[PDB]
DNA sequence: TCAGCAGCAGCAGGTACTCTTATTCAATAT
RNA sequence: CUAAGAGUAC
DNA sequence: ATATTGCTGCTGCTGCTGA
């Protein structure tokens, strides 16, 4: 009955709590308070997975209040002491004419409101009219201030090549892509400033990622393996300065990796021992073995590292996007209420896949490359994103989404990959990275034979599943992966869940619609355009809440109390 | 002339509050002058053109017999209204020399908008003459008639001494009232002077507190 | 939530229209809440305009309407009929307010209220001293004038008055025969506190005015009145949930 | 302030 | 009551609704809807309370004042009511909708958190989730209030610790 | 406002006062390009914006399953089926008036009564 | 001043 | 002056 | 006798009470 | 000793 | 081989000619 999933460090069973964090490579726009001189800030926490994995925050801020007359947009580049005007950045990237810059930022000629709001930027940046002059300006504003005049250009180029939007590319010759993304960021900022879209919700669970054991151990090992390789160099240089024979056994030091991993798993302090008091604590905890359900709930626990003494209540509240992903009533009741969460029964976390095959698929299926994209000649084009990197535009997104869905439902694309089509915003976002939380659902198709919407799964598939289960307790095994590979069930995360319509139960909602007065009142929703169906509503509950009998006849704090108090119940935690 | 009508009405209210202040300070002002009607004021202190005049609006007051018996060291008082929105140095100098040559221990100056700091510095004149400056806008409504404001009565030196004797108090052990409090300015409190505050309590009918000016 | 309470004069407490008059008198309204839009046009001569829409407006006003020193640039303001309806404002009033707030430096004309569009045309009168750089920034100068004409000027009401609402309360007035009868009155609740300026507004009862902000009460009325207001606020907090605390503790 | 409720300042 | 809310919604969507002096159209609409739903729950609870006989045990406990209230009888027998977070109806956590099981721009009572079922009849999954949101709000509010009250109480006691009535009756 | 750009260097043009002919002009700030003025409007500021409420309508707006359907009269096709949505202007003081797009003609008609 | 309590000035 | 420490004047 | 403007940067956090777990390295010289 | 974590009653 | 050392809360000044 033991399920595993934990480490044994010095004879103690240690479990790694999932760590919640904000998603990377996503443009988020936030309104600022009245006292601050900046009104709106558009930021991206750019990060690259196959490189230095360093966090470099780009913030495109909009100075001036609503009543102010001088509304200038300024970007905050890393390793720069001052917020450079955006038009100077465009000119430094290699876009001199103002017409081209305003084309990059704004995609609609008839949108004269945005041009009116954006004219102060070009008025401010008129003083610079040359790419080399713009690089000189950035170097002059460069915080190093330890470079001679004609060598400032090299430092500015290095900043714009390796520090500005690293998640796009670190190589040279890709200035247009970065300029396009900067224009997109400024476009989002102005759309928020123009009272056309709301500020991004920080609590949206589709904008969060859970680091499981994998990524945590991955970044811990990188620091430890960096220290070992650096120590080989100091020895190699010392043993080469002394002109002695070099032996590989003497160079390596296994104690480094061994002690680092053992210390990081034995204590919550997640990093190097000397870097304690600055490292996150409580990542690794002693596994609870009071009761079997206590062990299960501990192995499915997620923590959000917000203070715990902070007096803000919004992170703790149960958000709408938590539906089906975390237990609605299974939180601790002290200072960690809402900050510590528990996964639902059927919610999973992606492990991440390589995005290159999907990029090849998109290029094959007719994605126009971003390098030669002219918005004026293609006004009604849909932007295609992969893992937050804008790769190009498509002119027939409907057929593209149809073929991507067909590919994912036959197993060609990994089922963990999440594809979202925002029709109103005209965007296509594909995510393959790790950390996304998803759940399975039934797929509903047209079913022209019956002339009305119906679930794809039928009694034949249920019979095959029952037969396979009975044999387990010979035919081709009909497992869960059989349903997944045959396009009967689907994996949906909180991002894709924004763009679907779900039926709560198949019987009362799929078919077109004297009643028992004892039965609860239900509605038919008076609408038939469903795309998916819930496998069962009771799967929104977690491990601890799934023990409660008739939880829907109870007041919710009582259910929370029982979910917290069943882990203290006394029983048989293991048979051995 | 709606602006002129509102200006003259505000000036009439300010005049009423000034007379009420002078009467409450303990000088001989008859009750009729306080309750002067609008038509009589417009006939007397306003010309035919409709513009009110301030130069003839100034007046003088003297202590009454009871205040003389209780405060034997205070004499006549002068109240002046100015015309120009900003009172210049020359006008303030004329006012202070007139106060000095007329032997007034206290003189209230009333201004329209503001006093230049070059005159604010010379506002403190040769003692014992004290110059108190008030704004007409601050004197449109008599704050002491608000129900939240209880009754303030200035105490004589002998009364303060008896109060400190009976309660065995030091000077600093009394509750404090700032020498910028609106009622303190209204009554012209100087530092060290104690005001008795009569209040309508709800546990007992009447409660008497005391506040020393600071 | 800084709020203020105004009680009407006893002789006109139940007069609903007098309450409406006082509410309009104290409520703050600026052009930002009235002007639908603002534009800058070019007119070669300040007698006939090149816009056919206000060409009817000029054949009213220019017909009704020194002009050699007026800028060719013109600032046009479109107002809202509904804003002029729910708020007791008219075209003459706003024109007078603009003319007062910008002195003679701005030649202002306003469409009559019976016109289909409420339009105000403002030109910057050219001072007899000729300028070579102000002409280039006459666009900028007019924009600056427009900016200080949107949010920096006021039509009516005293400052810091976000919004006024009227309520019908019922107090206990001693009847002439002896009993305490339930007499209704009209009371003004106000968002924002400007006690010093509201208290002096004619038509209200200056004695009975009250404010949640006991700091303003203390700095206007005195330390004793501030103490009374502080006690009242503490008592409201204590009795909000129905609890009762003896007087002496809060005192 | 404080902390909490540095200084001010510092 | 649901029909009255639907009529008010129809009037609001046709722009025939006039805004109350001092608030926007949407605020007036939300105020009217919440008032109607609250009075609906109160009326249903009053009917349920009137029905209960004198031998009813919950009725007996309420009559004695030992435990329970009218609202408990109403929620257990008649209708749980309107679920609110931060003093407002359930917000659109998703884009323009509370849950992915409702269409966009749905302002109906069931869409924004009205629980028309009692605890005896049981709650549908959407009503269950909305009730969970409300209960979470209550728990967070309690946890914040206890700490705030403790801090305030300490500060007050430290301020006034030295005040004493003396033998001349002064404080 | 219709801001226009130079055709020589593709740079922005600013409005300018002309002395000789007393007319509006448009001048380049770096290459001195000069041309006439199409309209006298040079600056527009909307305190109450009317457009943008129907923004986001696309030729396949009916493919969005989340959008609600209705059977209201279409005064260009007289068809029943259509998709409806509230105003897209996210200002908190906007009205709750609905907009309807017919899935067979793509004509946008509102539920307003004062407008109709 | 300072900062805190630039300069003055700068 | 300056600004800081316009002009004078302007 | 009066009209116009600016600069910055710093952490902890209600009252009691119970329990468990882990605790900083490597090199040089006597 | 220090640090960290899970809590119990408010 | 063994021991020493590398969310919340504020605070304050400098300067005229012109017109
Ligand atoms: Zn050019
Ligand atoms: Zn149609």
């Amino acid at each position: 009955f033991d399920m595993g999933g934990y480490f044994i460090i010095n004879g103690s069973e240690k479990v790694l709590i999932a760590q919640e964090r904000s998603a990377g490579n996503i443009v988020q726009v936030f309104k600022k308070a009245a006292p601050s001189p900046i009104s709106h800030v558009a930021e991206i926490r750019s990060a690259l997975e196959k490189g230095s994995r360093f966090i470099s925050t780009l913030q495109v801020k909009l100075y001036g209040r609503e009543g102010s007359s001088a509304r200038t947009i300024k970007a905050t580049l890393p390793y720069i002491k001052q917020d450079i005007p955006i038009v100077i950045i465009f000119r430094a990237l290699g876009i001199i004419p103002d017409g081209e810059i305003l084309e990059h930022i704004c995609y609609d000629v008839n949108d004269w409101q945005m041009l009116e709001m954006l004219k102060p930027c070009v008025e401010d940046g008129f003083v610079i009219q040359d790419r080399e002059t713009a690089l000189d300006f950035i170097g002059r504003r460069g915080t190093a201030l330890g470079i001679k005049k004609e060598k400032r250009i090299q430092y500015a180029k290095d900043i714009l090549q390796k520090e500005f939007l690293p998640h796009i590319t670190q190589l040279e010759g890709f200035e247009s892509r970065k300029a396009f993304f900067l224009g997109y960021m400024i476009n989002r900022l102005l759309l928020c400033a123009l009272d056309r879209k709301d500020q991004d919700d920080r609590d949206h669970f589709g904008k969060k990622r859970l680091d499981l054991a994998g990524p945590l151990l991955a970044q811990l090992f990188k620091t430890l393996f960096k220290k070992l390789t650096k120590d080989i160099f100091r020895y190699m240089q010392r043993t080469v300065e002394e002109a002695h024979d070099f032996n590989m056994k003497l160079a390596i030091n296994a104690k480094t990796i061994t002690s680092g991993l053992k210390y990081a798993l034995a204590t919550g302090n997640w990093g190097e021992q000397k870097k304690a008091m600055s490292s996150r604590a409580g990542v690794s905890q002693v596994l609870n073995r009071y009761t079997y359900s206590s062990t299960l709930s501990h192995l499915r626990r997620t923590n959000t590292p917000i203070g715990r003494d902070g007096k803000l209540a919004k992170p703790r509240q149960l958000h709408n996007t938590h539906w089906g992903l975390v237990c609605p009533a299974e939180t601790p009741e002290g200072q960690a209420c809402g900050l510590v969460k528990n996964l639902s029964l059927m919610s999973c976390i992606s492990v991440g896949t390589d995005p290159m095959p999907i990029i090849t698929f998109l290029s094959e299926w007719g994605m126009e490359p971003l390098e030669d994209y002219v918005p004026h000649q293609s006004p009604d084009a849909t932007r295609v994103f992969v893992n937050g990197v804008w790769h190009g535009v498509h002119r027939n997104p409907a057929r593209l989404m149809e073929t991507l869905r067909t590919l994912r439902r036959k197993g060609d694309i990994n089922p963990e990959v999440s594809m979202i089509r925002d029709i109103r915003e005209k965007e296509l976002k594909i995510f393959t990275d790790a950390g996304r939380v998803y759940r399975p659902l039934f797929i509903v198709e047209d079913d022209e034979s019956l002339g009305h919407k119906e679930l794809k799964v039928r009694k034949g598939h249920i019979a095959k599943l029952m037969a396979t289960e009975y044999q387990d307790i010979d035919v081709e095994e009909y497992t869960w992966s059989s349903l997944l590979n045959e396009g009967l069930v689907e994996y949906i995360d909180a991002e894709e869940e924004e763009s679907i319509l779900i039926a709560m139960q198949p019987e009362d909602l799929e078919p077109a619609e004297d009643v028992d007065p004892a039965k609860r009142i239900r509605v038919s929703h008076h609408a038939t355009t469903f795309t998916h169906c819930e496998i069962h509503p009771s799967m929104i509950l977690g491990v601890a809440a799934s023990i409660i009998p008739f939880p829907d006849h109870n007041q919710s704090p009582r259910n929370t109390y029982q979910s917290a108090m069943g882990k203290q119940a006394m029983g048989v935690f293991l048979t051995n | 002339d709606q602006e002129n009508e509102r200006n003259i009405s505000r000036l009439w209210r300010a005049f009423r509050t000034v007379k009420e202040m002078v009467k409450d300070r303990g000088y001989f002002i008859t009750q009729e002058e306080v309750e002067l009607p609008l038509e009589d004021f417009k006939a007397k202190y306003c010309d035919s053109m409709g513009r009110p005049q301030r130069k003839m609006m100034s007046f003088q007051a003297n202590p009454t017999e009871e205040s003389i018996s209780k405060f034997p060291d205070m004499g006549s008082l002068w109240v002046e209204f100015c015309d120009e929105p900003s009172v210049g140095v020359k006008t303030m100098k004329t006012f202070v020399i007139h106060i000095q040559e007329k032997n007034f221990q206290t003189g209230i100056f009333v201004y329209q908008n503001n006093i230049t700091p070059s005159a604010m510095k010379l506002v403190p004149s040769i003692p014992p003459a004290t110059i108190e400056t008030f704004n007409e806008a601050a004197l449109v409504v008599n704050i002491t008639h608000h129900e939240l404001v209880p009754k303030h009565i200035r105490l004589s030196s002998d009364e303060k001494r008896e109060l400190l004797k009976r309660y065995r108090l030091k000077e600093s052990q009394l509750p404090r009232i700032q020498r910028a409090d609106p009622v303190a300015l209204y009554l012209g409190l100087k530092r060290g002077e104690v005001v008795k505050i009569i209040r309508k309590s709800e546990t007992s009918g009447r409660y008497a507190s005391y506040r020393i000016c600071m | 939530t800084p709020s203020l309470t105004v009680y009407l004069e006893p002789g006109h407490a139940a007069d609903q229209e007098q309450a409406k008059l006082i509410r309009s008198a104290i409520e703050h309204t600026t052009l930002k809440s009235v002007t639908i839009a603002s534009e800058i046009y070019y007119d070669p001569d300040p007698r006939s305009t090149v816009i056919p829409e206000d060409e009817e407006i000029i054949q009213l006003h220019f017909s009704l309407l020194s002009f050699d020193q007026q800028s060719p640039w013109l600032l046009r303001l479109e107002l809202d009929r509904a804003a002029m309806n729910d708020k007791d404002l008219t075209m003459g009033q706003v024109g007078e307010r603009i003319k007062q707030t910008f002195k003679n430096d701005l030649f202002v004309i306003w469409s009559e209220d019976n016109d289909e569009k409420l339009i105000i045309r403002c030109r910057v009168v050219r001072p007899k001293s000729l300028d070579a750089e102000t002409e280039a920034e006459e666009d900028h100068m007019l924009k600056k004038i427009e900016n200080t004409m949107l949010e920096n000027i006021t039509l009516r009401g005293v400052e810091n008055i976000e919004r006024v609402v009227m309520m019908k309360y019922d107090r206990k007035v001693p009847s002439p025969t002896g009993e305490y009868v339930k007499e209704p009155e009209w009371v003004l609740e106000t968002d924002g506190v400007n006690l010093s300026e509201v208290m002096t507004v004619p038509g209200i009862d200056p004695t009975r005015i009250y404010t949640n902000s006991f700091i303003d009460i203390m700095e206007v009325l005195g330390i004793e009145a501030g103490r009374a207001a502080l006690y009242k606020e503490v008592y409201n907090v204590i009795a909000s949930d129905g609890s009762y605390v003896n007087y002496r503790h809060m005192a | 302030t404080x902390p909490g409720v540095t200084x001010p300042g510092v | 009551a649901k029909k009255k809310v639907l009529d008010v919604t129809k009037e609001a969507q046709a722009n025939l609704l006039t805004a109350k002096h001092g608030m926007t159209l949407r605020e007036s609409f939300e105020d009217n809807v919440v008032r109607f739903l609250n009075e609906a729950r109160d009326k249903a609870g009053r009917l349920a309370e009137v029905n209960l006989k004198d031998l009813n045990n919950v009725k007996q406990m309420v009559m004695a004042g030992s435990k329970g209230s009218f609202i408990n009888i109403a929620q257990m027998s008649a209708c749980v009511g309107q679920q609110s977070v931060e003093g407002k109806r359930i917000a659109f956590g998703f884009v323009d909708r509370t849950l992915p099981h409702f269409s966009k721009d749905d302002y109906s009572p069931e869409s924004k958190g009205f629980v028309e079922n009692s605890y005896l009849r049981g709650l549908t999954p959407q009503e269950f989730f909305f009730h969970a949101m409300g209960g979470r709000e209550g728990l967070i509010d309690t946890a914040v209030k206890t700490a705030e009250t403790g801090y305030i109480q300490r500060r007050l006691v430290k301020a006034l610790e030295d005040i004493m009535v003396h033998y001349d009756n002064t404080t | 406002t219709t801001f226009r750009f130079c055709r020589d260097c593709n740079n922005m043009l600013y409005p300018r006062e002309d002395k000789e002919n007393n007319r509006l002009l448009f001048e380049c700030r770096t290459c001195s390009y000069v041309e006439e003025a199409g309209s006298p409007l040079v600056y527009r500021h909307e305190l109450i914006t009317n457009i943008g409420e129907t923004a986001g309508v696309v030729q396949d707006i009916g493919s969005d399953p989340t959008l609600p359907r209705s059977d209201r009269e279409c005064p260009k096709c007289h068809s029943r089926e259509n998709v409806f949505f509230q105003s897209q202007q996210r200002r908190k003081d906007t009205s709750m008036v609905l907009f309807f797009v017919c899935l067979s003609c793509s004509h946008i008609f509102t539920s307003d009564q004062k407008n109709k």
